[PDB]
Parts: structure tokens; C-alpha cells; sequence
């Protein structure tokens, strides 16, 4: 029963770590590509636009 | 269209977080399977 509990105590700590790891890493990243998508949309259309 | 394609999305995202969960719960087993393992290691087979 202890092992059990601390099996799951330390599988909890070991994925709380991992994600705090990913998402302060994944947060910067989401917005790079977010940007890029938006110039690429705009500059599609202005090229639409001069086009017609 | 457009409305069928819309719920049909939301049918979509369940299944995309079900695979989100899968892997996390994966993670956590694997993550909590090695302390164990490394623990039953001191001697214990089962």
C-alpha cells in the first residue's frame, strides 16, 4: 500500500515537472507560428488584391 | 454545410483530447513504473 502511494506521489511530482518544463518551453513557440499564419494570410490576400 | 462541418469539429476535438489523455497517462505510468521498478530492484521479483 505505502509503495503504491508513493509510486503515485511520485508519478504526480514527475508529471506536475514535466509538463511546467514543456509549457514554459510550448508558450513561446505557439505564438511564433500564430504570427507567420496571419503575414501569410495578409500577404496572400494583398496579392489577391493587386491581382484584381 | 458549414453547420455540419462545425459539429462535426467539436466531434473531432474529443477524440484529439482522448489521444492528449492517453499520452499524459502513458507518461505518468511509465514515469511511476521506473521508481517502482528502481525499488523492487534492492532485491522482490513481483
Amino acid at each position: 500500500v505505502v509503495m503504491g502511494g508513493i509510486a503515485m506521489m511520485t508519478a504526480g511530482a514527475g508529471g506536475v515537472i514535466g509538463g511546467a518544463i514543456v509549457l514554459d518551453k510550448s508558450l513561446s513557440a505557439r505564438e511564433k507560428l500564430y504570427r507567420d499564419r496571419s503575414q501569410l494570410n495578409s500577404e496572400v490576400l494583398v496579392a489577391s488584391q493587386i491581382g484584381s | 454545410v458549414l453547420e455540419q462541418l462545425n459539429r462535426d469539429i467539436d466531434g473531432i476535438n474529443a477524440a484529439i483530447d482522448g489521444a492528449i489523455a492517453g499520452i499524459v497517462v502513458g507518461g505518468l505510468l511509465v514515469i511511476g513504473g521506473a521508481i517502482v521498478t528502481a525499488i523492487g530492484a534492492v532485491a522482490s521479483t513481483p
